């Protein structure tokens, strides 16, 4: 659990996917308040995950670095306000209907062990995104691949020395 | 004049009664309390609004209030 | 350089808008938020007559109930917007 | 024996009292069925009168 | 300030001045109470006697030691 | 923030220069030897002492030779302000937190309010000792929940 | 019934009371006999708009004057070297003497010089003649007509307005967002652009020929086909000389930024596009809430649905709409507040951004101007706290309002009016320890031993807006920066000229006498708050007197019992905040007053040398800028600056004259006033004439009122001579 020795809020018994108890601050504590902060945290993760190849991906092909539009607005417009239409708060963290052909919620624990694998991989994804986001400022300019390789050069140490006390 | 009120939180000690320079308030027989008495205000067209009697009053917050009014030559002590 | 009439399209993709996907969303705020009120009473019921909602103009003819009022509150987006761009180019 | 027993530390509830969320001790409690402020109770602050004793009813005090 | 105004003002500010205090377990035993109404009078005239005689007096004095 | 250092301020220099001069203007008056030429020439000494040290520390002088103070939290002027302030908030902390625990010793009394009038000096002897100790003392007291009532 | 016909009570008092009362409570229509709602509004209605019906009027007599004994054709030819006159004198105790000292300007006889800054106005927005003048005074005299029609209208039976429309609050925000605050604007727009323009470029445009003359070369095209940057192309040069065509350009709306060159004030072509941005942005807005066409907000709802879910803020604010809608005080108390600020705002911004022609150069008008719009602003906000603590203690229901922010506000009065005391005493400790600090060292004769400290924050504000006199190099004043690159080519270069030129007040340079004058500014300012706050808190009732309430807003005490009990209610409290108010506004205009002579004097160091101790402004700023004022009349003659020491004479007495009621108390006047009468009826051939009312000396609380009205009085009056005669002794 999130860190051992320390009581669970009662909000948060471990039966929830990919619950560890983590509340420092109890922002929680309302059951809307829960539900919408579930259904976000969905959505981040997902973005997250989609997003993250993109942005590697071109530097390993060696396009470059990370670093219309009316028809961009109108289906992003639109899809979001659709999915925002909908009601039941369980089909909103997860839709299913046809939107998923290939028939993975059929088997019931499976589905359990993928949902907590997806919470886990969404939250993976988040912090390297997290990641990205903070070496840009250091490294203007250089993208995560060059970063990596210059770890390579030298593959001691998290290079922080050189920046937290110049 | 003046409008002087009576409160059910009296214990008829007699002191503001006897407070009084002009003769506005009275004792009357009230089965409400030990001493068995409360006060009563009838003439209170001659009260002048010196407040004596809420100086007297022993409660937490005073059993007998005055408040101030239309004033006449009785309330404002006019001799002339 | 498109000019300035051809630009106002604006107003014809608002009105669009405006009536297809975004009339349902509208609708459902109106009625909940309703009528204003003072003192538990609306306007009109309470004394004021000339606060009377006008229900000949909110008559119309369209299957979904789309109005002169909604038709005005939406072109207006538009013209505005095409004044937007008209005016940011140009400089 | 109406009331509480003599003695006991009381809160006062009576919101135009100078006592006001303060506890005093109990004097003497009146069994006359027809007293309305039977109760009487002592506090060690007095108020801007210099009176530190005063009657209040059943329903004005809390037993803490 | 002590001849302009009145009593009740200052224990109102008094009282909450004790609340704050009661609040930290600060309270004093001696209840703090405002001055009385002669008091304030009498405080006053001796400030305002005491303030014009020792300006007078300042004044008076630099001006005909120099000269 | 366009001042200039003490010990290159030439409006600081013609303040003293002037001062010891208004000061040696009334040493002529009297015989070397005597009691108040000696007590003069104590001042002009204290003068130059007071200048030298005031050029040796690094305070910044404007335009109207009058050095002036940082509070920004430079750490070059640490000395000005932040360093007493700090001694200021241990000694207040001390003397408040004394006061408090005089109180509260004698509010179980039967008559608190006659011990502050007659103040027991050996009961207070003893809190005095303990408000070297004040800034932990409230740190634990906090966090436990009786500092406040 | 006699007088007055509204009140009973007073109608049946024998005394003089009666005639002071009256007058007294003439204008609170809630405490009438026989009123309703209705009749209140009603009442409300016609006050107002009686109260328009004098604006128009005022301000017809000026121009009238102006145009009829005035210079006005004059000073605009040679607007620098020509007085401006306000109306002339005629006194026949006047001596001759006198007579020939009055007599300036081009005038014939003794006149008056206006300070009212209205010779400036008039010129930057189009006038040129009297004939104009008298135009205006027309119009005004027949708006003042209307104003008195509609409000008779109004009154009559068959045209009374309904209790449901004065609270149809929704449609009235409509009409005066878009209505009263947008089209005004426009219009006001359309004005410069068609008259104050190209009266400003040469050209002459009236009622007879603005429909023959176009106000841009193009017309109306570019407006519709969206080109609209036409429209600031071939600005005015920098060698225009205002009033005439050299080096005129032709735009009419532009974002140039700075002042004039040559009547160091706004471009006015920045005004025109500033003003249509405000219209356009007022007229958008006025489309918010929900009237008889189906859309818009519902206020209702909105204050209903702000809610805090962790329940921090209780029921948030649910029940405030009836409350502020049912409540007439509570309305007035919104008012002033924001109209104070409004006040304040525009007293700061008039002096530093001038947009008059040739009125940075009018030394004794701008000053003037300040200390007028500040003095104003610090009654308003005083009547907004008043009205507040009204409104506490008479529409306040608290059932209607339990567990929301006003109950809360109401729970904890304890720990705002105990801290609001801590801000006052720090602040008050600390800056008089400094000044008596710097005080006895420079009184010792070591000046060097002086507590100052830098204002290091308003040096880097000022530093990031552009100003490099410190050299923080910051923001605005950094070159690379993203900020400068951003606006570099739009505004950037003519605020930047203007900015870093240290011969006008925009964004003086500072020290630390500004530093201590602005800590003793808040200190006045927290203080004054905190005494208006206790009031309004403690206007329900305190643990001294649990039944305020029952007592209404204004009595005299309750009596000497617990103790004593003077000034315990809520209008003593208001009474007590007037003297700081007072003190506060008189140190900010000393402040600027004293900055700014010093600054125009040439000798700025003598502020920065003598501001940092308390002989320096006794000795520097009242006894040596007194001179010449003093001097007015002297054993061997007397000079224009006569009038000025009178008033400070009669200032000074009026001053003094309130001490007397606010000192010595009522028992000893009747006594006296006892005496008086038994003398009077005792006496022969005196005592065959009788008074109708008996006489009897003044009530309690009318004392107070009479105190501080002569206090007030004499202040403002004191003050005003001081300033005038000082700043136009030296300068006109
Ligand atoms: C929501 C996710 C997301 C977003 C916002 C973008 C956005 C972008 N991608 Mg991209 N990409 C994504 C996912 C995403 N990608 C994924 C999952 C892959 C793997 C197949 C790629 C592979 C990819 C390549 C190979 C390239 C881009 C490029 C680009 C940029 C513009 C040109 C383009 O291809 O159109 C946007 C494309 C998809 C949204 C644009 C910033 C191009 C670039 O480098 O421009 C800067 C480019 O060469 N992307
Ligand atoms: C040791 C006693 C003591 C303590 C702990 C406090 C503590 C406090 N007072 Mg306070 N006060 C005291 C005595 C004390 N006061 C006395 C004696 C007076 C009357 C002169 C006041 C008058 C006073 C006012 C008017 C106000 C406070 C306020 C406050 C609070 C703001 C912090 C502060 O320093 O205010 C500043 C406090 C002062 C400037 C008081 C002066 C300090 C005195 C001289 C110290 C006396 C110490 C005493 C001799 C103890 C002897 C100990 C001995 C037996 C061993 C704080 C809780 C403020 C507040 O938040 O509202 C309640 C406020 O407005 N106090
Ligand atoms: C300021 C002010 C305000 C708020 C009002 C408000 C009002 N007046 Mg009014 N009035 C005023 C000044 C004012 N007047 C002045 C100065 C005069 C003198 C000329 C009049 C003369 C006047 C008359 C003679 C009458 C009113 C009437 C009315 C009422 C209905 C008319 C209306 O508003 O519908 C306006 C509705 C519209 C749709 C107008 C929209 C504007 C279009 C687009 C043009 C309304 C309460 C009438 C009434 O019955 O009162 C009870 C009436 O007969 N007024
Ligand atoms: C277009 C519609 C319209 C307009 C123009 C007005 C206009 C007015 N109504 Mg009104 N009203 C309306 C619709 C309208 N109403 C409707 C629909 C209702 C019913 C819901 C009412 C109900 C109503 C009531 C009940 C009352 C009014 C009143 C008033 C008058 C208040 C005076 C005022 O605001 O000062 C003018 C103020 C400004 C223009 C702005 C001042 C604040 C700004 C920020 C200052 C800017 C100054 C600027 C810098 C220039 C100054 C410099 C200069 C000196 C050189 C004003 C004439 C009051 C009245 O009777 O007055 C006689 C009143 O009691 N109205
Ligand atoms: C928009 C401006 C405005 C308006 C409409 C009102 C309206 C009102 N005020 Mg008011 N007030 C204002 C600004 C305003 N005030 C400001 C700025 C202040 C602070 C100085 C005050 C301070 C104030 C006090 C202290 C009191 C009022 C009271 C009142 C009510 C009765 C007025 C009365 O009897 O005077 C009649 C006229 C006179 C007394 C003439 C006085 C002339 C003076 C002495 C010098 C001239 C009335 C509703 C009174 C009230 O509601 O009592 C319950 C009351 O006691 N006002
Ligand atoms: C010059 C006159 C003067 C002075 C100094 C003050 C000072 C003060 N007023 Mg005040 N007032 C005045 C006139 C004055 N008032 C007038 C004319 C009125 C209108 C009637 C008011 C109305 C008024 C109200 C309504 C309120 C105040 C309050 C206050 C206090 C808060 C301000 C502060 O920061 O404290 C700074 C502290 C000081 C200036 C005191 C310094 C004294 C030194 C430190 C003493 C030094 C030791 C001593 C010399 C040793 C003794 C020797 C022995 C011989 C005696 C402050 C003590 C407020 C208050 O008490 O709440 C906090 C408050 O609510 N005043
Ligand atoms: C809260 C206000 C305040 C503050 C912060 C100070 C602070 C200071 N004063 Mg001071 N002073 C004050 C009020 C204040 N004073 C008042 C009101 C008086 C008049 C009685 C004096 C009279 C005074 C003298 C006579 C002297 C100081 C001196 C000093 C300095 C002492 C340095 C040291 O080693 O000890 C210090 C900067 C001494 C010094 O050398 O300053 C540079 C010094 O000789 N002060
Ligand atoms: C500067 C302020 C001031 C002024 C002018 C006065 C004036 C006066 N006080 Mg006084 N007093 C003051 C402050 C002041 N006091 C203060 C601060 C206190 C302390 C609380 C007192 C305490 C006090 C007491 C205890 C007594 C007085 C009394 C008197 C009166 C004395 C007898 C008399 O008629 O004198 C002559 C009048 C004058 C000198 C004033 C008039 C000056 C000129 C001539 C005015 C002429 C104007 C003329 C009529 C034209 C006007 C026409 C109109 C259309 C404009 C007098 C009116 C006594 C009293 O009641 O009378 C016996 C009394 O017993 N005062
Ligand atoms: C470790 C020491 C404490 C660290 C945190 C100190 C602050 C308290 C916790 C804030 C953590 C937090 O989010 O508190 C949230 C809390 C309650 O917010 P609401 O009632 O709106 O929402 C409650 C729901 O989020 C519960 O699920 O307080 C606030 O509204 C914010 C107060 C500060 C607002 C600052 C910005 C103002 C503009
Ligand atoms: C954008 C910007 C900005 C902003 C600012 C701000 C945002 C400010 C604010 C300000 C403010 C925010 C202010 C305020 C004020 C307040 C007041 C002035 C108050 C008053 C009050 C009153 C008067 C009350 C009354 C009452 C009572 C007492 C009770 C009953 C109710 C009533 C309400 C009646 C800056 C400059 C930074 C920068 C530049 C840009
Ligand atoms: S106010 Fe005075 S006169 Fe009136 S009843 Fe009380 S004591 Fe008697
Ligand atoms: S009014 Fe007061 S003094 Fe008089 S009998 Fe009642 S409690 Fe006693």
């Amino acid at each position: 659990h999130w860190m051992p020795g320390e009581p669970r809020p009662a909000y948060l018994d471990g039966s929830a996917p990919g619950d560890f108890g983590f509340d420092p601050l109890g922002l929680g504590e309302v059951p809307a308040n829960l539900e919408r902060y579930k259904e976000s945290e969905l959505i981040h993760c997902r973005w997250a995950m989609l997003a993250v190849p993109g942005i590697l991906v071109p530097e390993a092909l060696g396009y470059g670095n990370w670093v219309i539009l009316a028809i961009e607005f109108l289906a992003i417009a639109f899809v979001e306000h659709q999915r925002s239409m909908e009601k039941d708060p369980e089909k909103k963290k997860y839709p299913g209907g046809a939107f998923d052909p290939l028939g993975y919620s059929k088997d019931p624990k499976k589905l359990e062990e993928l949902k907590v694998k997806e919470i886990k991989n969404g939250r993976l994804a988040l912090l390297a995104f997290v990641g990205f986001c903070v070496q840009q400022s250091a490294y203007p300019g250089t993208g995560p691949l060059e970063n990596l390789a210059t770890h390579l050069a030298d593959p001691w140490h998290n290079n922080i020395g050189d920046i937290v006390i110049p | 004049s003046h409008s002087v009120k009576i409160y059910d939180t009296c214990i008829g000690c007699t002191q503001c009664v006897r407070a009084c320079p002009t003769d506005v308030l009275e004792m009357i027989p009230w089965d409400g309390c030990k001493a068995k008495q409360i006060a009563s205000a009838p003439r209170t067209e001659d009260c002048v609004g010196c407040k004596r009697c809420e100086s007297a009053c022993p409660t937490d917050f005073l059993s007998v209030r005055v408040y101030l009014w239309h004033e006449t030559t009785r309330s404002m002590g006019l001799a002339y | 350089l498109s000019p300035s009439i051809v630009i106002s399209l604006s107003t014809g993709l608002s009105l669009f808008l405006g009536r297809f996907v975004f009339f349902n969303f509208q609708r459902e705020n109106v009625a909940k938020q309703g009528l204003p009120e003072q003192n538990g009473k609306t306007h009109f019921e309470a004394g004021d007559d000339r606060a009377k909602e006008y229900v000949s103009l909110l008559k119309s003819n369209d299957p979904i109930g789309f109005n002169i009022v909604d038709v005005l509150a939406w072109g207006s987006i538009g013209h505005i917007v095409a004044y937007y761009i008209l005016a940011t180019s140009s400089n | 024996p109406i009331g509480p027993k003599r003695g006991s530390k009381v809160k006062i509830l009576r919101r135009e009292s100078y006592w006001f969320k303060n506890v005093g001790s109990v004097v003497a409690v009146d069994q006359d069925p027809k007293t309305r402020y039977p109760v009487v109770v002592r506090f060690a602050k007095v108020n801007y009168a210099n009176i530190s004793t005063n009657n209040y009813a059943l329903d004005e005090v809390e037993e803490v | 300030m002590f001849l302009f105004s009145g009593r009740g003002y200052w224990q109102e500010l008094i009282e909450s001045i004790v609340w704050a205090h009661n609040k930290l377990k600060v309270a004093p035993a001696t209840q703090p109470r405002a001055l009385s109404i002669i008091q304030g009078r009498a405080v006053g005239v001796t400030h305002y006697l005491l303030g014009g005689i020792a300006t007078t007096w300042a004044f008076f004095l630099a001006r005909i030691i120099a000269v | 923030s366009g001042l200039t250092p003490c010990k290159d301020s030439k409006q600081f220099a013609k303040r003293e220069k002037q001062q010891i001069k208004k000061l040696e203007s009334s040493l002529k008056l009297y015989a070397p030897e005597s009691a108040p030429a000696l007590a003069l020439n104590a001042q002009i000494e204290k003068t130059k002492r007071r200048f030298d040290n005031y050029g040796k520390y690094g305070l910044l002088c404007g335009s109207d030779g009058l050095p002036h103070l940082i509070v920004n939290g430079d750490q070059r002027h640490w000395g000005e302000f932040i360093t007493p302030g700090i001694l200021f908030l241990y000694i207040a902390g001390w003397i408040g937190w004394v006061g408090r625990s005089y109180l509260i010793a004698i509010s179980g009394e039967k008559k608190p309010a006659m011990k502050e009038i007659i103040i027991d000096v050996p009961l207070a002897s003893r809190i005095i000792f303990r408000g070297f100790i004040w800034p932990v003392a409230a740190y634990r007291e906090f966090l436990n929940g009786d500092l406040i009532a | 019934l006699r007088f007055p016909r509204f009140s009973q009570g007073l109608a049946q008092d024998p005394t003089t009371r009666r005639i002071w009362f009256g007058i007294a409570t003439a204008h609170d229509f809630e405490s009438h006999d026989d009123i309703t709602e209705e009749r209140l509004y009603q009442n409300i209605f016609a006050s107002h708009f009686g109260q328009l019906a004098i604006i128009f009027l005022w301000t017809s007599g000026n121009l009238f004057h102006v145009a009829w004994q005035g210079n006005f054709e004059t000073w605009v030819q040679d607007p620098l070297h020509v007085r401006p006159i306000a109306h002339a004198i005629w006194d026949p105790h006047f001596g001759q003497p006198a007579v020939e000292a009055f007599t300036r300007g081009g005038a014939l006889g003794p006149v008056n010089i206006a300070y009212s800054g209205v010779y400036q106005w008039w010129y930057t927005i189009g006038l040129r003649t009297n004939e104009d003048l008298y135009t205006g005074a027309l119009f005004l005299l027949f708006l003042s007509a209307l104003s008195l029609i509609g409000g008779w209208l109004h009154l009559q039976p068959k045209w009374k307005p309904r209790v449901s429309w004065f609270k149809n609050a929704e449609s009235r925000l409509n009409h005066h967002l878009s209505g009263l605050f947008g089209v005004s604007s426009l219009a006001w727009t359309g004005h410069l652009v068609h008259v104050a323009i190209p009266a400003s470029r040469g050209e002459y445009v009236r009622w007879n020929n603005f429909l023959n003359v176009l106000p841009h070369p193009q017309g109306l095209g570019p407006l519709f086909t969206g080109q609209w940057n036409l429209y600031a192309q071939n600005p005015d040069s920098s060698s225009h000389l205002f009033g005439t065509s050299q080096g005129s350009g032709t735009a009419i709306l532009t974002l140039l930024g700075g002042f004039h060159p040559q009547t160091q004030s706004l471009w006015l072509t920045d005004m025109a596009h500033h003003h249509l941005a405000i219209a356009i942005l007022f007229l958008i807005a006025g489309h918010m809430y929900r009237t008889n066409f189906g859309i818009g907000h519902s206020i209702k709802d909105l204050l209903e649905a702000h809610i805090p879910p962790g329940g921090r803020l209780g029921r948030g604010h649910k029940g405030l709409y009836d409350t502020i809608n049912n409540s007439i005080h509570f309305q007035l108390g919104l008012a002033l507040a924001s109209l104070g600020v409004i006040t304040s705002l525009v007293a700061q911004h008039m002096y530093s951004l001038p947009a008059y022609a040739f009125i940075a150069q009018d030394f004794t008008t701008q000053a003037a101007l300040y200390t007028h719009h500040q003095y104003i602003a610090g009654f308003i906000m005083t009547g907004a706290f008043a009205h507040g603590a009204i409104f506490f203690i008479r529409d306040y229901n608290p059932e209607q309002n339990e567990d929301n922010v006003l109950a809360r506000m109401l729970d904890h009065k304890e720990a705002i009016i105990s801290h609001l005391s801590w801000a006052s005493l720090f602040l008050g400790f600390h800056t008089l320890g400094l000044y008596v600090h710097n005080d006895v060292m420079l009184a010792f004769g070591t000046p060097e031993k002086q507590i100052l400290i830098e204002p290091i924050f308003a040096q880097w504000i000022q530093s990031a807006h552009g100003k490099t006199s410190y050299g923080f190099d910051v923001l605005l004043s950094s070159t690379s920066g993203p900020a400068f690159n951003a606006g570099r080519s739009i505004w950037l270069p003519g605020w930047l000229n203007a900015i870093n030129e240290n011969s006008n007040s925009l964004f003086l340079t500072i020290g630390p006498g500004d530093f201590l004058v602005h800590h003793a500014i808040a200190l006045g300012l927290h203080t004054t708050t905190l005494i208006l706050v206790k009031g309004a808190l403690d206007a329900r009732g305190s643990k001294l007197m649990p039944d305020k309430k029952d007592f209404g807003y204004s009595f005299p005490c309750d009596g000497p019992g617990r103790g004593g009990t003077c000034d315990i209610s809520a209008w003593d409290a208001f009474y007590l905040a007037v003297f700081w108010m007072l003190n506060t506004i008189g140190w900010v205009t000393f402040y600027w007053h004293w900055k700014h002579i010093t600054l125009w004097q040439g000798n700025v160091s003598q502020f920065n040398e003598s501001s940092t101790y308390l002989m320096g402004w006794l000795r520097d700023y009242l006894w040596l800028n007194s001179s010449q004022l003093i001097n007015g009349y002297n054993p061997f003659g007397m000079n224009s600056l006569s009038v000025w020491a009178w008033m400070f004479l009669f200032g000074h007495l009026v001053w003094a004259t309130g001490f007397m009621f606010l000192i010595s108390w009522r028992g000893y006047w009747q006594e006296l006033i006892e005496t008086l009468a038994w003398a009077h009826e005792r006496t022969p051939l005196a005592n065959l004439i009788r008074w109708k009312d008996k006489p009897v000396a003044l009530s309690i609380v009318q004392a107070r009122l009479v105190g501080l009205a002569h206090f007030s009085v004499g202040y403002i009056f004191t003050y005003a001579a001081f300033l005038i005669a000082s700043t136009s002794g030296k300068f006109g």
